């Protein structure tokens, strides 16, 4: 009921999976920029990271490469690295064109996407939701939003419900 | 880094402490 700005968009994504019945691994939230294109003139409307909660719950190479790039970010900034919390991290810096990808395709269309089980993820021909599903995700949604993109996944099988979608109303900016 | 994902970045690895 009251529009919200985004200084209270961390504790509503906060809100979002602490609060939520089912077991969600994250929730990230894309927001809207737009990228203007000199040679044709269009402004296009992009979709990036504007934030993101995990709650969460590989071999030594990979291990060790994933802990040097913590180590590299906690240094710039200011044990083990699971795959969820990769995927999660690798997403800040994702981006996607309007109508394109799992986010893109959601916001085009202002739509629910609710991918629920391994071969919905990798049978949906969108590569956000194949690398989920590599990462260990077997449910991914995307729900659009006023001011850009809702995403939620796990690593459970999680069937959309009424109380989770009340939930997402209550608490982003609808038209 | 944008500010948005530093933001996020820094929740993100102060709570990978815990």
């Amino acid at each position: 009921q009251p529009q919200f700005n985004e200084d209270t968009l961390q504790q509503r994504l906060q809100a979002l999976i602490e609060s939520a019945g089912e077991n969600w691994t994250y929730a990230i939230f894309w927001q809207i920029s737009h990228d203007f294109d000199s040679s044709t003139g269009d402004n296009t409307v992009i979709l990036g990271w504007g934030d993101g909660y995990y709650k969460g719950e590989t071999n030594t190479a990979e291990q060790e490469h994933r802990k040097r790039v913590i180590r590299e970010l906690n240094s710039l900034i200011s044990e083990e690295v699971t795959d969820t919390e990769w995927f999660f991290l690798v997403s800040m810096t994702q981006s996607f064109v309007n109508g394109v990808g799992l986010p893109g395709e959601s916001f085009l269309n202002s739509r629910v996407i609710w991918l629920s089980g391994s071969g919905a993820l990798t049978g949906s021909g969108c590569e956000r939701a194949g690398q989920g599903q590599i990462y260990g995700l077997k449910t991914m949604v995307c729900i659009a939003t006023q001011n850009g993109v809702v995403e939620l996944g796990s690593s459970e099988v999680i069937s959309q419900s009424s109380d989770l979608m009340h939930k997402v109303n209550n608490l982003f900016n609808f038209n | 880094l944008p500010i948005a994902r530093r933001a996020s970045l820094h929740r993100f690895l102060e709570k990978r402490k815990d």
